[PDB]
């Protein structure tokens, strides 16, 4: 019994350092390291997954995406090729909501947290300001979608700070200005924006068109907006999140090979690893060890990787992971925070809140006007077409005082 | 070109029978009918093979069917679509029954009926037989949430037991155990278990009847034993369609959508040359006329889709497991209308007055 | 204003100053307006004013 | 046995019985019925001897 293992990288050096980790693996089963690179067109990499791995016998497979922006079309070929079968296999960068859900695919693990759970900092970030109200802004976009779902799911388990709107969008919008105008006239100060890149301008240049930054301001957004706006147009003093991995697949492959090799010690007992069926062609049959190496993946606990404590939540991404409370300096970048798994630990710096001042601004303002309606009711409600000069007649009343009439 | 591929051990060569049928009429754009059929062959080998012909024969448009090998097949298809920007159709086959959904950036609508097409014709059945009160359980199969709101929803414009969703908690929860009719939106393979955990604690003959969709059986013919001597499903696939007419319909429906595309501004799915590089990108950039595709009719009836890939107004039939162990369309649905052919199925008078 | 059921699967609306409550519009009713069950799900009441 | 201990109705239990055979039965009445704060089980003399 060797069992070889397969993986497809971006950096052929650092497939070499994955052999270097199959090596370490061999220090401990029986192990054989095999790997592909990848390419555009992804039908030639549909292709390429039995044309030279599943071509072999695998009980487990290796995923990374490359630079390329496509961000989502690149593990789903690999991803349905290998579910056709139910292997397990592991994921190990871009973490947009592909195979968040068992609906499309099965038994993927992952070792990065997907963009959706970044919201639960948020919500503790509201315990520790004592904020109770707030407006949330969403695209409906599946992953905004998931992280609507995400967070009035939280928020309503916290049941306290109550949700106020949920103002859904578009992606493909020039201008949203006619959203904000209704939005930055409610009673809360607190904004958290979660969308794609370049929607940050659409809101950001239409923000402070608005001045909707200048002061009794609060901003939450996502990385993805924090690069692409702290570069381009990001109005000072918005704060947002940041994760540790960044991008660089090193430190996945060591927290990835190593519950790979653990995982092999949890079948030396029965002897049911019968054979991965190698070759693509010739059969339909159900390697039916898959739901069992699935289940005990998503319990092989280790403390391999750079990064300690490395485990799964149920979902198969990276779970108790560590973030850091970044943080803009009007052109510049620091971390005041590092939020450890649930840990509430902040930094020292001269934590500035928009406008530039030291203190930590009340919710809302509670204004003093009230928009009222009502119907017409003789007995309760009387109206009247005004006269020619842009009221209606004063009157008294049968014991003579006046009448109030608006 | 529009192809059609037949993969599956059938009479694939009779049902080229419908090849005059198409030959003679109902194609304004005569279109080149070719079967390419296969063995039990593989994922990756019906990657190859579907771009490889559709590549070679000069193809614009395709409608497959085949044994039910696996679901996953309707889901290997939609990489593709966007990755080639061609309506595709699923149908006669089990393999072309499940769900795909959110795929939708491309084609590849189907046939057969919706999740909420056959609750609602449950409902229908429920009502034209007076079944006052319903239970339901259900586990983590596709349309859980789904299910649970059409049903939510439906019931505020019934008698419900309760809505349960399982994973010693089992017992506890099937002690609610309450209604006069019980359902169940499942598959065949956990419907083994959860019969021989009902037989542990419900009853199962004369005391309640059992009513499930149509893809808990999956194919017609095969029947663990733990199902009651009754069974009240619904379908439409391997009872009254013929394979020719199935892809008789077929090939009317893509002949007409090429009528309103060529009408609307006349633009022809332009021929992608290769499955292979970025060259082949260039026209995967071109306009895409995708949705105007699906308001077109012939032999009356209309098939209009919505943007997901559900006709509206199936015609459907409802089918009960008698005492062979066999299935009977006992059920006629047509036009959102039911017609029940069998009164009520086996303290038991039968009363007169004026 | 009612909950009625809308788009014929999709949402419950209110058809009117109810809604207008619940939709942002309004901040405030005053009218002859009546309480029940019904509404009180989704707005809060003072005490009763006129029997 | 469950068919009849499904008409479980009360919200008082009596059994009389003896010990040896109560354990098996209160082993089966955790595997059906509540055990406590729901329940009480009241019982004679000689149930435990
Ligand atoms: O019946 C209606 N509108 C209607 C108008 C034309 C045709 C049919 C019905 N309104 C009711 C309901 C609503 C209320 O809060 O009670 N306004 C309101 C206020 C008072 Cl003072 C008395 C009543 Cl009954 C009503």
């Amino acid at each position: 019994k060797i069992v070889n293992i397969g993986a497809v990288l971006s950096t052929r050096k650092h497939e070499q350092m994955f052999r270097e980790a199959v090596n370490q693996a061999n220090k401990r089963i029986q192990l054989q390291a095999t790997s592909v690179t990848h390419k555009p067109n992804a039908i030639q990499m549909a292709l390429s997954v039995c044309e030279d791995l599943i071509s072999s016998q695998v009980y487990a497979i290796l995923v990374s995406h490359p630079p390329t922006p496509n961000d989502h079309f690149t593990p789903t070929p690999v991803s349905y090729t290998a579910g056709f079968y139910r292997i397990p296999v592991l994921g190990l960068t871009t973490r947009m909501s592909i195979y968040s859900d068992k609906s499309i695919h099965l038994s993927f693990l992952r070792t990065v947290p997907p963009y959706s759970h970044q919201s639960s900092v948020w919500f503790e970030m509201m315990r520790v300001y004592n904020w109770n109200h707030i407006i949330l802004l969403v695209s409906d976009d599946h992953e905004g979608r998931a992280a609507q779902k995400r967070l009035e799911t939280l928020l309503e388990e916290r049941e306290g700070p109550k949700a106020e709107k949920v103002l859904q969008f578009d992606p493909g919008t020039k201008n949203v200005t006619a959203l904000l105008m209704e939005a930055r006239e409610l009673e809360a100060r607190v904004i958290i924006l979660s969308a794609s890149e370049d929607d940050a301008a659409t809101v950001y240049r239409a923000a402070a068109m608005l001045d909707m930054t200048g002061s009794g301001y609060v901003w939450l957004v996502g990385e993805r907006e924090i690069s692409g706006n702290a570069l381009r147009y990001a109005p000072d003093g918005i704060i947002g999140l940041q994760l540790i991995n960044g991008k660089n697949e090193s430190a996945h492959i060591s927290d990835a090979v190593g519950v790979v090799a653990q995982a092999v010690h949890e079948l030396l007992e029965k002897e049911n690893i019968t054979d991965p069926p190698r070759g693509c062609v010739g059969n339909t049959n159900i390697w039916k060890t898959g739901p069992l190496f699935k289940r005990v993946l998503m319990s092989s606990k280790y403390a391999d990787g750079v990064t300690g404590r490395v485990e799964f939540n149920e979902d198969g991404d990276r779970k108790f992971a560590q973030y850091s409370i970044m943080n803009l300096q009007n052109r510049k970048l620091v971390q005041v925070g590092i939020y450890n798994g649930t840990h509430v630990i902040p930094n020292d710096r001269k934590i500035i809140w928009p406008g530039g001042e030291t203190e930590k601004p009340r919710g809302y303002q509670m204004s003093t006007r009230l928009k009222i309606v009502t119907i017409h009711q003789e007995p309760f409600v009387y109206v009247k077409p005004t006269m020619s000069d842009g009221t209606c007649k004063e009157e008294f009343t049968v014991n003579g005082d006046p009448v109030k009439k608006v | 070109g529009i192809a059609v591929i037949l993969v599956g051990t059938s009479d694939e060569v009779a049902i080229k029978d419908a090849h005059e049928k198409d030959d003679f009429h109902h194609l304004s754009v005569v279109p080149r009918v070719e079967l390419v059929a296969m063995n039990e062959t593989d994922p990756k080998s019906i990657i190859t093979r579907i771009c490889d012909l559709m590549s070679d024969r000069k193809i614009q448009g395709v409608v497959f069917a085949d044994d039910t090998d696996q679901e996953a097949i309707a889901q290997i298809l939609d990489f593709i679509s966007a990755q080639t920007l061609t309506p595709i159709l699923g149908i006669h086959g089990g393999s072309s029954m499940i769900m795909a959904d959110k795929d939708e950036s491309s084609m590849f609508f189907q046939f057969g009926p919706s999740i909420e097409q056959q609750a609602s014709v449950m409902l229908n059945i429920m009502e034209e037989y007076d079944w006052y009160i319903f239970s339901i359980v259900t586990t983590y199969f596709p349309g859980y949430q789904d299910f649970v709101n059409k049903i939510r929803s439906t019931i505020e414009n019934w008698e419900l037991e309760e809505v349960l969703l399982l994973d010693s908690k089992i017992q506890n929860q099937l002690k609610k155990l309450q209604s006069p009719i019980i359902l169940l939106y499942c598959t065949k393979e956990e419907a083994t278990y959860i019969f021989e955990v009902a037989n542990s604690v419900g009853l199962t003959g004369y005391g309640y009847t059992w009513i499930v969709p149509s893809l808990v059986a999956g194919d017609t013919d095969t029947v663990p034993s733990e199902f009651p001597t009754g069974l009240i499903s619904v379908s439409y696939d391997e009872w009254d369609y013929g394979l020719p007419a199935r892809v008789r319909d077929g090939i009317a429906i893509i002949t007409t959508a090429a009528s309103d595309m060529l009408s609307e501004h006349s633009f022809i799915p332009e021929p992608k040359s290769s499955c292979y590089n970025t060259h082949e990108k260039r026209i995967y950039q071109s306009n895409m006329l995708n949705r105007y595709l699906i308001n077109v009719t012939f032999e009356g009836r209309d098939l209009s889709f919505s943007e997901d890939g559900y006709q509206m107004h199936p015609k459907l039939v409802i089918i009960l497991l008698n005492k062979e162990r066999k299935w009977e369309r006992v059920g006629k649905w047509k036009d959102k209308s039911l017609q029940m052919k069998y009164y009520v199925w086996p303290d038991h008078l039968s009363i007169v007055t004026l | 204003g009612t909950q009625e059921r809308v788009q014929n699967s999709n949402k419950k609306e209110w058809n009117g100053m109810m809604g207008e409550l619940l939709s942002g519009q309004a901040d405030m009713i005053v009218a002859p307006l009546t309480i029940n069950n019904e509404r009180a799900q989704y707005i809060e009441f003072s005490k009763p004013f006129k029997y």
